[PDB]
């Protein structure tokens, strides 16, 4: 499914439930309200998860206004967060405050695959605090592994983790 | 001891269907019908009673899309299943004496090992094209079916750009040689994911495909018989309606170039998971998708 090309779908149900979708019109993630049923993939808890699936392959846009600042997109042409001017409205979702938040929110779902595994501390019963990358918290959490066996997504240092994950 | 209820690394996959071959000559080929941008093979397995001779097939198709992850797994899976079951299944066993059976599990090498090892959510190929410092072409936007029509984008850097010309994906052509080559193709299923849909053409158009009537019919009842197993719901449509308009997919490529048993599926789940689908759903997956499968391949059998 290419969840970006789906429409809002707020389905056939009564339920309020503000939600967040890529809305195509615009290139912006936009909020709407779900009926709690049906619907499509295209709905997200919120606006981060929604840039995160949607929002990182646009090319900078700085629209309209004047009212000008510098801002940072993902350049997907460079996979680096590079700083352009925005205009100040009718920007797409690859819009960023800061360096910071442009590259950790468009690298949520885009580290290598082995770091999206469950911890796995093995059958042995030794104690060594490893790190892993947990995508749920989004963050790089202590563990404690067993010794022997697991997956790859074992680490021995924090900055270890996140410089893989 | 392969692990079916893991995700496994392209390595590991390309061995399991070589076993199978191993363990089933008899019922089993392992053949490469190609390579990727990366060269690397692609592998298919035939499942056949024919000793050698053109018979009536059906394509099963998996993994266009690297970060749908799901869709390989069912995809190996359902390898084990077809051997696993011959002579022991009524179902698949009379399909088999009939026809034969292409499994391609993974349609996208070069993209799966990317989504291991660099990138997740990679959808597109590896493709390095002139024009652009992006990187891939859908490859489910690249086949000769109303190519760069509306569904589809001319950005480079989009997930679903359609490539410079149709056809222009090796892993593409690859398939797309092969099944011309041959022939007498029946039925054309591709697996994705997700969002629990099983779809008929068309996507590049809103127009009623002359055999809508029955595609809708059998979709139907395959659903059905998926839903049976664990109560699993699918929504049944052409696919312009049901998700987008999508120009150059392969099941209307495969469609228009008289394969009538055109369907394509997203597997689990809704949304909950997303592609990120845990392991130990693949097995439920896969026993479900199995019934609408040979639901599929029973009424093509019969239409024959
Ligand atoms: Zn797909």
């Amino acid at each position: 499914i290419s969840v970006c090309d789906l429409p809002a779908d707020r389905g056939q149900c009564t339920a309020y439930i503000p939600q967040w979708f890529f809305a195509k019109t615009t290139e912006d993630c936009e909020k709407f309200v779900y009926g709690g049923c049906q619907g499509n993939a295209n709905r997200f808890e919120t606006k981060d998860d929604c840039i995160a699936n949607c929002g990182c392959n646009l090319p900078s846009k700085v629209g309209p206004c004047r009212v000008s600042a510098r801002m940072w997109f993902h350049n997907p042409e460079t996979e680096k967060c590079e700083v352009f001017i925005y205009g100040g409205c009718h920007g797409n979702a690859n819009r960023f405050a800061t360096e910071t938040e442009c590259q950790e929110v468009c690298d949520r779902y885009q580290k290598p695959g082995f770091c999206y595994q469950p911890s796995e501390t093995g059958p042995c019963k030794g104690s060594f605090p490893r790190y892993y990358y947990d995508y749920e918290d989004g963050e790089c959490k202590e563990f404690i592994y067993g010794g022997c066996e697991g997956n790859a997504n074992n680490f021995e240092t924090k900055e270890s983790c996140e410089n893989a994950c | 001891n392969f692990n079916y209820g893991a995700y496994h690394s392209l390595e590991a996959i390309y061995h399991e269907m070589d076993n199978i071959a191993a363990d089933f000559p008899d019922l089993a080929r392992r053949v490469k019908i190609g390579h990727s941008f990366e060269n690397r093979p692609m592998y298919v397995l035939k499942f056949s009673t024919g000793k050698g001779v053109r018979r009536p097939a059906v394509w099963l198709n998996a993994g266009i899309h690297s970060r749908e992850w799901i869709s390989q797994a069912t995809a190996i899976w359902t390898a084990r299943k077809i051997v696993s079951d011959y002579q022991r299944d009524p179902a698949i066993t009379s399909i088999l004496e009939k026809m034969d059976i292409f499994l391609l599990p993974v349609a996208n090498p070069d993209g799966y090992v990317y989504t291991q090892t660099q990138n997740r959510l990679w959808r597109k190929t590896r493709s390095r094209n002139p024009g652009s410092s992006c990187i891939g072409a859908d490859p489910n936007r690249n086949w000769n079916a109303s190519f760069a029509g509306k569904g589809a984008s001319d950005n480079p850097c989009s997930e679903v750009y359609h490539g410079p010309h149709a056809n222009s994906e090796v892993e593409v052509k690859s398939v797309v040689d092969f099944i011309q080559k041959h022939g007498n193709f029946k039925g054309f299923i591709d697996l994705h994911s997700y969002s629990q849909l099983l779809m008929y053409p068309y996507g590049y158009s809103v127009k009623k495909a002359p055999d809508a009537e029955e595609l809708d019919k059998v979709a139907r009842l395959a659903a059905k018989a998926l839903a049976s197993v664990s109560g699993t719901e699918y929504q049944v449509g052409p696919t312009c309606t049901t998700v987008y308009p999508a120009s150059g997919s392969s099941i209307d490529w495969a469609y228009d170039n008289g394969i009538k048993f055109a369907f394509t599926f997203e597997l689990r789940d809704t949304g909950t998971y997303g592609f990120l689908l845990p392991a130990n759903q693949i097995i439920p997956t896969a026993e479900e998708t199995w019934l609408g499968l040979k639901t599929i391949m029973e009424h093509v059998r019969d239409n024959l």
